[PDB]
């Protein structure tokens, strides 16, 4: 039990951190679209550094 | 002839009837401008 708890901790953890990067990424329970975490608002056409920070 | 002098022109001008139509996008409702409005709320931008 520990060592399924324990590993579960080290998924959901790098989930909140990058969603996806390891392993099918995780979506709101039982609809679609993946939960986009830190590293989700960073890269991507529409990062903060893009849609935000380098036009506005 | 030209209405706004009266002389005519140099050259020949074809007219008469042609179907067109005015289209859906109109200034009257695209035309916008802001000065000071509300802001997304996690960043302090504005909204398109």
């Amino acid at each position: 039990i520990i060592r399924n708890e324990k590993r579960m901790l080290q998924e959901a953890v790098d989930a909140v951190i990058d969603n996806g990067r390891r392993g099918s990424p995780v979506t709101n329970p039982g609809s679609e679209r993946p939960l986009r975490s830190l590293t989700d608002i960073l890269s991507g056409k529409q990062g903060r550094f893009r849609q935000n920070l380098l036009g506005k | 002839y030209d209405g706004r002098t009266g002389e005519p022109f140099e050259g020949p001008i074809v007219v008469g009837q042609m179907f067109i139509m005015k289209l859906y996008h109109m200034v009257e409702d695209k035309m916008h401008a802001r000065s000071t409005g509300p802001y997304s709320l996690i960043t302090q931008q504005p909204l398109g």
